């Protein structure tokens, strides 16, 4: 990825005073929970970027989010997870987006359908009457060998990433990688998701 | 010749046992009825 980047890259020095408003907000939600956890004798990742702070000075980096938005996801979580760490390591997940603000004539009602913008960002109100299941999922394990004692490390992925056409992996544990070892898991190490499907 | 699985010879099984009391008082939450 070098020319699919730069942009990526030429936002990642861009934004930053996007969120000199909420370079305080991103930290002080987790430092209480560094403290309420640590002193128990809690909140999600959640990072509203207002739709106007990023209109107000960029234009190329704003149209897009409103024409392809399948390129430019995975660039703002990519600035942001190292500027958790680069704020936040020494005590001893990737902080995705909420995006709010407004959006200028996309208030579709689904009653009516798309035929220009398929893809492409989209509000939308109603009622909801379906309310179907919670069930877990993962995202990735983490095998694990016995014998001489070394961990081993996979992701699966699915039609959770969003934006990325991945080659699926229908692997449930792959079992007896190219060693002679009994493989192990630890499922406590391992990580989980939710999801729900609602009409 | 093949040794005996482990699984073989037990005859036994283990269980464990959390704790709610003031010993979790006492000082560093596992058991809290969820």
């Amino acid at each position: 990825p070098d020319a699919v980047f730069g942009d990526r890259v030429r936002r990642f020095q861009e934004f930053l005073d996007t969120f000199t408003s909420y370079r305080d907000s991103v930290r002080s939600i987790q430092v209480y929970n560094s403290n309420n956890a640590a002193n128990y004798n809690i909140l999600p990742h959640r990072i509203i970027i207002s739709l106007d702070d990023l209109r107000e000075f960029d234009r190329s980096f704003w149209s897009g989010i409103l024409v392809e938005p399948a390129y430019f996801i995975p660039p703002a979580e990519k600035a942001l997870t190292d500027l958790a760490d680069s704020m936040d390591d020494v005590p001893h997940h990737p902080w995705k987006l909420s995006f709010k603000g407004s959006f200028g004539a996309h208030a579709l009602s689904p009653r009516t359908l798309t035929a220009q913008h398929l893809n492409k960002l989209v509000s939308v109100e109603g009622i909801v009457t379906k309310t179907s299941l919670v069930r877990p999922k993962l995202i990735r394990s983490v095998h694990y060998a016995a014998k001489t004692g070394r961990f081993h490390y996979r992701d699966y992925t699915d039609a959770t990433t969003t934006l990325t056409t991945r080659i699926p992996t229908p692997a449930i544990y792959p079992t007896e990688d190219t060693e002679g070892n009994k493989l192990t898991t630890e499922y406590g190490y391992s990580t989980f998701i939710d999801h729900q499907r609602i009409t | 010749t093949e040794l005996f699985p482990p699984n073989l010879t037990r005859r036994y099984f283990l269980y464990f046992k959390p704790l709610s009391q003031n010993c979790a008082r006492r000082y560093r939450i596992s058991s809290k009825p969820l």
